[PDB]
């Protein structure tokens, strides 16, 4: 891991580490075997919604251009934001270091019914 | 300290996400994974679609908390028949539910039983290799087919019987299957609901991806989406999208390339509203089923308890095959845990089976068939933490709890052999060697007498 980038697990805990340029969030969570209550659960192939991470405003902004797959997998996620994306689909780059994503946690029991 | 002994009834994945919950957020836990069926891993074996393999990575995970030396398997082990709730309850500390939503919504309707009227979830497992469904042998010789029904299940069926056949070949579709499809004359499908298109249960995943079959062409009518543009641009963010997919499909002319596409195209699928399943029609010799009688539907009664309700006109649809695929129910399996048969599952406040001490519930016996994995696994978590929480404060057994000490001689006592997940792997390895050969993920192995000789057993 060339840069470093911070997750704001779903109990306040921060979770730091560095993953190098080129791997999806979501390799950065495996690898690094980071504890995300069930992230990644198709393992990044855009059928579930699991990796589901809100970005710093300043980043997403210059983030790839989001594809309709990616977000027919996004409108079944809890905790939407405006600056949602699916962690799987973002590949790390050099302008990334030190950002902090945040795992969407608050009352989702709303998508069980 | 306390060494946990928690008991999961079902192995798919309701049970593994409370146990991969128990296992990470306790690490003296226990959990043994009971299981009616030779195999794990439920419906995501049984009922995701073979042309839907990305979904089914979330057995990877499963097979790791199965490998986890506190966690262990027991298939073929039928709980509240070879061993009973309460039995369960006297050797571990928690007891929990998992064990889905097997029960068919009956259409409870004349001749429901003629010959080619199936449940939409037997025509399912029949292609997903689920024993009891291998013989199902469904009729495919004629051009209509209705599914009852516009939930993503109904999609799911639809979508397998309009595939080019050859484009599933190297998916782990069962080969009996994959064989009667090739021979399949059926090129129309119709999926009828009792609503409107605002009420569709599906998913714009599996729509999009029926919008795009090849070979296939889109029968919507324009009329079905009159003074519904405005309510579609205002509704919710999961809603929206979706329904802004079939109007713009079913409003919209195609552009020169995609009218090609259909006017090439030799199947066809379609969307019927308010029409609600009178009666299956007969044939001359009233020997099958040649077509459905619907009933028109009113929106009448409105509230909590909507409902569609007959105008008294009907309508007759030509069709050679008719799938219901109208939800579900769980069932009792046991006198000694409470039933809501209303709601088709187990009573419970987010998790505690009702007046049952240690006694818990994840899944679709909890809150009904409604879930996709995601939601499953979700509400699952919620579960295996309030056991946690009960735990803690000390609102669960206290002390010993032998755990599989003792059900593991009482299933001996009784003659029933249970199948490990190492036995599972075996049979695994085995299935995938059989899809070598023909380049598929596997080749599911469907006699339960010849899976048990694999093992062993
Ligand atoms: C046709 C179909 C297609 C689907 N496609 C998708 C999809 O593409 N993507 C998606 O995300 N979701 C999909 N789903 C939904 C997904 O399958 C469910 O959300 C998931 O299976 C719910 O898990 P569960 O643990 O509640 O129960 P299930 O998976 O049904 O498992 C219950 C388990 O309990 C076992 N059991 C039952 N009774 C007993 C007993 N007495 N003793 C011991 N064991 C017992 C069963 O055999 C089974 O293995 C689909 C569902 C269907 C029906
Ligand atoms: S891990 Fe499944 S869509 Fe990202």
């Amino acid at each position: 891991d060339k840069i470093t980038v911070h997750f704001i697990n779903r109990d306040g805990e921060t979770l730091t580490t560095k993953g190098k340029i080129g791997d999806s969030l979501l390799d950065v969570v495996v690898q690094n075997n980071l504890d995300i209550d069930g992230f990644g659960a198709c393992e990044g192939t855009l059928a579930c919604s699991t990796c589901h991470l809100i970005f710093e405003q300043h980043i997403f902004e210059k983030l790839e251009a989001i594809t309709d797959e990616e977000n027919d997998m996004l409108d079944l996620a809890y905790g939407l934001t405006d600056r949602s994306r699916l962690g799987c689909q973002i590949c790390l780059t050099k302008a990334m270091d030190n950002m902090t994503v945040r795992v969407p946690d608050a009352v989702s029991d709303a998508r069980e019914s | 300290e306390q060494t946990p002994q928690i008991c999961v009834v079902g192995s798919g994945p309701a049970g593994f996400y409370t146990a991969q919950h128990l296992l990470k957020h306790h690490s003296r836990a226990h959990v043994d994974i009971y299981e009616k069926q030779l195999v794990p891993f439920g419906l995501v074996r049984f009922g995701v679609a073979p042309d839907h393999p990305e979904v089914k990575n979330v057995i990877n995970t499963f097979t790791q908390t199965a490998r986890s030396d506190r966690c262990a398997f027991y298939g073929n082990v039928e709980v509240g028949r070879d061993v009973t709730v309460q039995e369960l309850q006297d050797a571990y500390h928690a007891v929990v539910l998992s064990y889905g939503a097997e029960d068919h919504q009956a259409l409870d309707i004349p001749g429901e039983e003629l010959p080619g009227v199936f449940s939409a979830r037997a025509f399912v497992g029949w292609y997903n290799g689920l024993p009891e469904n291998r013989e199902l042998a469904p009729d495919l010789s004629c051009d209509t087919a209705v599914i009852l029904g516009q939930g993503n299940v109904a999609l799911d069926v639809a979508r397998i019987l309009l595939t080019p056949p050859d484009h599933l070949e190297k998916t782990d579709i069962t080969e009996a299957a994959l064989g009667a499809l090739r021979q399949s004359r059926v090129k129309t499908v119709w999926i009828v609901g009792r609503r409107g298109p605002l009420q569709v249960a599906f998913t714009i995943k599996e729509l999009r991806e029926m919008i795009q079959l090849p070979g296939t062409r889109p029968m919507l009518d324009p009329a079905d989406f009159l003074g519904l543009q405005d309510r579609i641009k205002e509704a919710a963010r999961p809603r929206k999208r979706l329904m802004e997919l079939l109007l713009r499909t079913a409003t919209e002319k195609p552009g020169v390339e995609e009218a090609a596409r259909r006017a090439s195209a030799s199947r066809a699928w379609g969307l019927r509203f308010f029409r609600s399943p009178q009666q299956v029609l007969p044939s001359p010799d009233g020997r099958r089923a040649a077509g459905i009688r619907l009933a028109v539907t009113r929106l009448e009664g409105i509230g909590e308890a909507t409902r569609a309700v007959p105008t008294g006109d009907v309508e007759d649809l030509p069709c050679g095959l008719v799938l219901s695929s109208i939800g579900y129910k769980s069932r009792p399996i046991d006198p000694s845990v409470p039933f809501d048969p209303k709601l088709g599952v187990v009573p419970n406040m987010e998790g505690r089976v009702v007046d049952v001490p240690g006694l818990y519930c994840s899944g679709w016996v909890k809150r009904g068939p409604t879930g996709v994995i995601t939601t499953t696994m979700t509400d699952s978590f919620l579960t295996g933490q309030i056991l946690l929480q009960d735990l803690k404060a000390g609102h669960l057994p206290s002390g010993p709890r032998p755990g599989s000490a003792f059900i593991k001689a009482l299933l001996d006592s009784r003659g029933v052999w249970p199948v490990s997940f190492s036995d599972w792997e075996k049979l695994d390895a085995e299935e995938v060697s059989r899809g070598q050969a023909s380049g598929k993920p596997r080749e599911k192995l469907l006699d339960p007498q010849e899976m048990l000789r694999l093992l062993g057993h």
